[PDB]
């Protein structure tokens, strides 16, 4: 946890609208 | 997202 | 083929006898270089009476 | 001429569907079928039904009495001790011909009441009303219905038909054949909230009469198949084309501006299509529907196409682009010959394959350039080449085995492995390439409006299909109009490429005769390989010596072994002369690496890829410098960089950095030429003069004046040096010092590439160049040097390591927050990391590849996760990881996924035949039969990935592996 730690993968319910949008427009 | 092949140059006319 | 040792200034008398010469396909086979030159067996007598104009 | 197979013709059929119960992921409905028997006492008429419940049918409004068995459920019996693939082949193409509306059988078999057969000896109408129900359809419709509460439109959640060819039995009762054509009244009563799209033209929308649900009816007047009926119901964002009005585009709700973008394209496409060809587009509308957890990328139907949402991109989206493009585009032409000429048999289907990929072809060659064109016929003509020769061949045409050398039979769509039908579709779109360039373009696509408009003078009659078989193509009648529109017949074209199943080798040899100067060839076929065919016909050389470009024909007969051609003269280095190209052009050549005696510069076996061929050529490698150079094609191009990786000499790496160098260049060849470079880098160490390859050109091209080690700020306007600007350090990362290990020259300047990228003002975004960049860094890593078996643990990590773990943590974690476009970064900081733990660096451990492999998660990150997953189980011969991926191709929610993982495991198998595993039971041969059997007995292609994973792991005969 120290050392590299990484944010754990959380599941989406409607993964299209976080990946395909655009976030600075 | 475009041509992107250099047609003028291989094929010139 | 056959290894002929010359100067590289007479490397072109053999070439002009090649152009002029209809008796086989081709005379030089194979032109190494300047000093260098391959023939079919058949011409160095011949060549010896050119010698008095050379 | 066209007969048809069942004894009844159908004219007209309504399907009515109420009741869609997101909830329960149900359907109710009726199918009013209005056949004409053609002979008398017809007795049983026999339809196809999948997964429906059939609850009452009526014919002619009396009562009726049906049986429904369908074979294909579980193809052998259960207590049959047979575990060999032949016989379960066999018994698969027997179930899948049992209910075949190809022949005259089906699934649901109905007895005609007798007090109708007088009314059926004499021909007269019948009218069959069959309503039915699907309680939880695991084929056919899928219902995405996401776990957000709210309304089903407030949710998102939605209905689409997917499958592939006949697969339209699984949602409703239909003669689900290409060559039943009739008019079509398709009512879908929806939610108030939804829209209802389908094929034809929407007549009208009511209401109901509580004001809470609303039925849509369609009408299609155009006769088309069953097969190409679809359905897509869902709270979809309405976009009508502002350039073409009769074209309507629906997306998922929030993704509108991606939509508007994304189909700004389209009306280029149908210009381009319309104008090759001179119909216009035969339906009266056209809809393109985006939904989520696709079947396939893009399916074509009658006036309808459904693409999955994942080709939806912004403006500042680049390497998607052309992509997308390419979709839309072969979704069109599917849409004229694919959709409205239809198929007469299973076999004339190569036919529509091919001119759906040859007008698509050609829609690539104007929109994306001949050098784009050329490029792409290469790879796909390698594809097949590979293909036949990895495993037997691609039979086009075949007549009803007649290709018994594969595990599988070609009698039927649906038994044919998926890579036998991608193959077979690029095979079709090539053979009609070769068919062009017999017999020339113009009288191709004069070929191709015939057959057109027979069709649409076929598509406006009523009379039920005394002329609608004309929209019906087969062999014989595209033959017979190729012969009328041309006066030549390709009989003997068709009866190499199509009806013989094979591909050729070449393997060529040339000594030049410096005596009668001539050009001694020595042409020699592998005819008995076993994907090989002979070929004797004519063959076109093109030799470029030092008077310019010239070509001659050989005729390459079974005794022929040398070809004596004539060469020109060598007068152009007696004066420096420019040296006359292919082109009109010419050019100054440094010829002080050709020979003295030869004027013969450069070879080339079949240029225009006439023939389906693989050559081996013998140059020298000055030749071979000189068509990589001077020459003005780019599939030469191509195979000069190819075959400059046998001579690493450096003159070959100053033809390969000359390339790199040039602008006016192809860009794909640059970027193959990156790889080349690299691997010839390689070979000459204890050789190499400076710097490592392409570092200084990587500096000069692409960063600062002023500061050599900081690279530019990133402007992706010029998409080449783009391309090649994200290529170069992923080419660079194979650079390997004495010791094996990547040098720390390269690997400091793929971090400092990292650290210093600012993409704060171009109008495009990072994230394919930033994922390349991680595909950089896992290139780097070598294997550890692991003592004693050592456990790796974070102390004794290797100092390079570390730099790349911290950025690849860096770059996952900046994902969980600002995610990328399809999160590219995710799947390649994913694929990095199963790079690190495939060699000894980080511990090889499945549990984070699990957890990002779960339901919830981006498509591309859960194949990313699933691949890490079934390389761990492939290296670690985990079983619980084997039965955890064999659960989830029973179980997982997504069918595209459980293709995938069949893929995937089918490509990177856990064990083949050859190996002793400790994962070759008594058990697993029976988790697997059952899996071939049933289990997959719903898809069609899970059966036929599930038949593949069989072959890959046990072979054809017995598994050994058993009592």
């Amino acid at each position: 946890v120290s050392t590299f730690p990484l944010i754990a993968a959380r599941p989406f319910t409607i993964p299209y609208l976080t990946a395909l949008l655009p976030s600075e427009l | 997202p475009w041509n992107l092949s250099n047609d003028e140059y291989y094929y010139p006319k | 083929g056959v290894l002929i040792e010359c100067d590289p200034a007479m490397k072109q008398f053999l070439l002009y006898l090649d152009e002029s010469n209809a008796l086989g396909k081709k005379f030089i086979i194979q032109d190494i270089d300047d000093t260098h030159v391959f023939v079919i067996a058949e011409l160095v007598n011949v060549l010896q009476e050119r010698v008095g104009e050379l | 001429g066209f007969e048809s197979p069942r004894p009844y013709k159908l004219t007209h059929q309504v399907v009515c569907i109420n009741n869609i119960n997101f909830q329960r992921k149900s359907v109710v409905g009726f199918v009013e079928l209005t056949i004409f028997p053609t002979v008398a006492n017809l007795n049983r008429i026999k339809l196809n039904s999948k997964q429906c419940r059939i609850y009452r049918v009526r014919i002619n409004d009396l009562e009726a009495a049906f049986i429904y068995n369908d074979p294909t459920l579980e193809v052998c019996h259960s207590e049959s001790k047979q575990r060999n693939l032949n016989y379960f082949s066999n018994a698969y193409a027997a179930a899948v011909s049992a209910v075949d509306p190809d022949a005259g059988n089906g699934e649901l078999c109905i007895k005609v009441p007798s007090e109708l057969w007088k009314h059926v000896d004499e021909l007269k109408v019948l009218k069959i009303h069959i309503n039915f129900s699907l309680d939880q359809p695991k084929g056919g419709l899928h219902f995405v219905v996401p776990s957000v509460e709210g309304s089903m439109a407030e949710r998102g959640a939605h209905v689409f038909s997917c499958g592939y060819q006949n697969s339209t039995r699984f949602w409703f009762p239909c003669v689900d054949s290409y060559s039943e054509l009739c008019t079509w009244k398709l009512e879908f009563t929806v939610d108030a909230a939804m829209v209802a799209v389908s094929n034809g033209d929407l007549v009208e929308t009511v209401y109901t009469h509580d004001m809470r649900k609303k039925t849509f009816h369609y009408m299609l007047t155009i006769p088309t198949a069953a097969s190409n009926i679809s359905l897509a119901i869902g709270p979809f964002e309405i976009l009508v084309d502002p350039y073409m009005h009769e074209v309507t585009h629906f997306c998922l709700p929030q993704l509108l501006p991606l939509l508007k973008h994304t189909t700004s394209y389209l009306h280029e496409v149908f210009e381009f299509y319309e104008e090759i060809l001179t119909c216009r587009y035969p339906y009266s509308c056209f809809k393109t529907v985006f939904i989520d957890e696709a079947y396939v990328e893009v399916a074509a139907y009658a006036s309808m196409s459904i693409f999955s949402t994942n080709l939806l991109h912004s403006a500042m989206i680049i390497d998607e682009t052309p992509l997308t493009r390419r979709c839309l585009a072969q979704s069109l032409a599917q849409q004229f010959f694919g959709c409205f000429i239809s198929r007469m048999s299973w076999s004339d289907e190569w036919v529509l394959k091919g001119i759906s990929g040859y007008i698509y072809g050609l829609w690539m060659k104007k929109t994306f350039g001949v050098n784009e064109y050329r490029h792409w016929i290469k790879e796909e003509l390698d594809k097949i080449v590979a293909y036949e020769l990895k495993t037997g061949g691609v039979l086009l045409h075949p007549i009803f085995n007649p290709a018994s050398h594969l595990h599988f039979s070609i009698k039927h769509p649906h038994t044919l492995s998926w890579e036998y039908y991608s193959m077979f579709q690029c095979k079709a779109h090539l053979v009609m390439r070769l068919i062009e360039n017999r017999i020339s373009m113009e009288f191709m696509l004069q070929v191709f409006n015939k057959l057109l408009s027979l069709a649409s003078t076929a598509s406006s009659q009523k009379f039920q299909s005394h002329m609608w078989s004309q929209m019906l193509v087969s062999t014989s009648g595209f033959l017979k109009s190729i012969s009328n529109v041309s006066g030549k017949d390709i009989q003997p074209l068709i009866k190499q490429w199509v009806d013989q199943s094979g591909v050729v080798k070449f393997y060529g040899s040339f000594a030049f005769n410096r005596k009668r100067n001539v050009l001694e060839l020595e042409i020699k076929q592998d005819y008995t390989s076993p994907g090989t065919q002979k070929y004797v016909g004519p063959l076109k050389v093109t030799v470029q010596e030092l008077d310019g470009s010239f070509n001659h024909t050989l005729q390459i007969e079974e005794n022929s072994l040398k070809h004596d051609i004539p060469c020109h003269s060598k007068s152009r280095r007696n004066k420096k002369k420019k040296i006359p190209l292919m082109n009109g052009e010419e050019v100054d050549m440094d010829l002080s690496a050709m020979d003295a005696d030869s004027p013969l510069l450069w070879i080339r076996i079949d240029p225009d890829m006439s023939v389906l061929r693989k050559v081996e050529f013998e140059q020298a490698d000055f030749m071979w410098q000189y068509q990589l150079r001077y020459e003005r094609d780019v599939v030469a191009q191509q195979e000069s960089i190819l075959a400059l990786e046998k001579f690493p000499t450096p003159a070959s790496r100053l033809a390969l950095t000359d390339i790199l160098e040039q602008e006016q260049c192809f860009y794909r060849v640059r970027m193959s030429a990156c790889f080349c470079l690299a691997k010839i880098a390689n070979s000459m160490v204890s050789t190499w003069t400076g710097p490592p390859a392409m570092k200084s050109l990587f500096t000069r091209m692409f960063c600062c004046k002023s500061c050599p080690n900081i690279v530019k700020t990133n402007n992706f306007m010029s998409f080449q040096s783009y391309f090649l600007q994200k290529t170069m350090p992923v080419a660079m990362a194979l650079l390997r010092d004495v010791h094996n290990l990547c040098p720390k020259e390269v690997l400091t300047f793929i971090l400092d590439l990292i650290k210093y990228n600012d993409n704060r003002k171009n109008k495009f975004s990072d994230n394919y160049y930033r994922a390349e960049m991680i595909d950089a860094l896992a290139n780097s890593v070598t294997p550890a040097v692991s003592v004693n078996n050592e456990v790796r643990t974070l102390d004794n990590l290797n100092p390079d390591v570390r730099l790349i773990l911290e950025e690849i943590t860096r770059f996952l974690n900046m994902e969980k927050l600002l995610p990328s476009y399809r999160h590219t970064i995710t799947v390649s900081c994913l694929r990095a990391i199963r790079v690190l733990q495939k060699n000894g660096h980080v511990p090889s451990d499945p549990a984070l590849f699990k957890s990002y492999a779960e339901y919830g998660h981006f498509v591309d990150i859960r194949i990313a996760a699933l691949e890490a997953v079934v390389d761990y189980t492939k290296v670690d011969r985990s079983y619980e990881e084997l039965q955890w991926l064999l659960n989830m191709i029973q179980n997982d929610p997504v069918p595209y996924v459980r293709h995938k993982i069949l893929n995937m495991l089918t490509k990177n198998p856990p064990f083949t035949k050859n190996m002793e595993s400790p994962l070759c039971n008594e058990a697993l041969v029976d988790q697997l039969w059952k899996l071939m059997n049933s289990g997959t007995s719903h898809d069609w292609r899970l059966r036929c990935g599930a038949v593949d994973l069989y072959f890959t792991l046990f072979g054809l005969s017995r598994p050994s592996c058993l009592p």
